[PDB]
């Protein structure tokens, strides 16, 4: 019964911006801790951006670290990937994520679809 | 001191259950972790907190099983004829429990990402725990008073399976799911409390002494509390909450 949904993806030039969105059905964004991940051709998925639940602090991979701004709209229900300066090493399936985290047995990951977002030099 | 052949056996293999249905379940995280060269959902804190436990069970079964100096503080407090109550098996699952949590402190550091640390509460908790445990060493020193140390430690371990078991059914009720259920994990955990129950009872039986259940009470309460929350584990997904 939770549902993600990601658009917003597709062709840009290298230098380019882009603002990646994550539709949410079955569960309240600022109430959890939302990241986005990725996935790029024979590559496997990177974890990209995350942020804390009843808090506006954020984490960034070192590869998207000051260029990607990850952000909430809570009175959307949707989380979004503001990703600037784009270069075509960031082609990738972005999936945005939320996560049941467990105290000893394993975490359920709750992906999306995917949005490509492909980035031309 | 076996008396029967058949008991000491049977012992020996419901012990060597015991750690294989507890120690293999360490490894799918293992596993999971370096396929993914990341830890961005592990909880950092319950790792730490399980390298605590897994060390206070350690120092407790490697130092009553091989010191012939806490062994004699063991005959003179529980009884002259009374056997060991730490088998090779429990030595064996405290060192590779230490292990595999040193490993999976390894993949947290070379691995790590996201946005987990966690370090507050938690932190806190390892620094009250080696804190008493280092009180309570200063008090054994003046006396050699070892075995009563030792069993301090045990009873450490005793909080943090608490300490293991609690907050994760705590999530599981303050949510609504049992998100995570693993049955194969859980039916290996019952598995391991189970013969590990079954172990000390076959060494009462043949001694007919039941001080091995007080002279290792840390192993009688890790087993039971082990075997009562799988029980409630399965009782919340079976039935309370199906999905
Ligand atoms: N058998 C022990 C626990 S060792 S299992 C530790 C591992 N990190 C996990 O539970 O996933 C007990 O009686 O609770």
């Amino acid at each position: 019964q939770v549902q993600l949904v990601e658009s917003g993806g597709g062709l840009v030039q290298a230098g380019g911006s882009l603002r990646l969105s994550c539709a949410a059905s079955g569960f309240p964004v600022y109430r959890n801790r939302m990241h986005w991940y990725r996935q790029a051709p024979g590559k496997e998925r990177e974890w990209v951006a995350a942020i804390e639940s009843a808090g506006q602090e954020t984490h960034y991979a070192d590869s998207v670290k000051g260029r990607f701004t990850i952000s909430r709209d809570n009175a959307k229900n949707t989380v979004y990937l503001q990703m600037n300066s784009l270069k075509p090493e960031d082609t990738a399936v972005y999936y945005c994520n939320v996560k049941d985290e467990g105290w000893y047995w394993q975490t359920y990951d709750y992906w999306g679809q995917g949005t490509q977002v492909t980035v031309s030099a | 001191s076996w008396n029967s052949i058949p008991l000491e056996i049977s012992y020996e293999i419901v012990g060597w259950i015991a750690f294989a249905s507890w120690s293999i379940s360490f490894y799918p995280q293992l596993i999971l972790n370096f396929r993914r060269r990341s830890v961005v959902g592990l909880n950092f804190d319950f790792v730490m907190l399980n390298l605590t436990k897994h060390s206070s069970y350690m120092i407790y079964n490697v130092c009553l099983y091989f010191s012939p100096v806490i062994q004699k503080q063991y005959f003179d407090t529980y009884g002259d004829k009374e056997m060991i109550p730490v088998a090779a098996n429990d030595v064996a699952f405290s060192i590779h429990a230490v292990v595999m949590t040193a490993v999976t402190l390894f993949q947290i550091f070379i691995y790590e990402r996201g946005p987990q640390k966690v370090s507050r509460l938690a932190i806190g908790i390892v620094v009250v725990v080696w804190g008493f445990a280092a009180i309570c060493f200063f008090i054994a020193l003046p006396t050699h008073s070892w075995l009563w140390l030792i069993s301090i430690f045990n009873s450490i371990q005793v909080f943090m399976t608490c300490v293991k078991y609690i907050p994760q059914a705590k999530m599981n009720f303050t949510r609504k799911s049992t998100v995570g259920w693993s049955i194969g994990n859980i039916l290996l955990d019952f598995t391991g409390g189970l013969a590990n129950y079954l172990q000390m009872v076959i060494q009462s039986i043949d001694q007919n002494s039941w001080k091995n259940f007080y002279g290792n009470m840390g192993k009688t309460l890790l087993s039971l509390i082990s075997i009562f929350f799988d029980i409630l584990f399965m009782f919340q997904h079976y039935v309370l909450y199906p999905e």
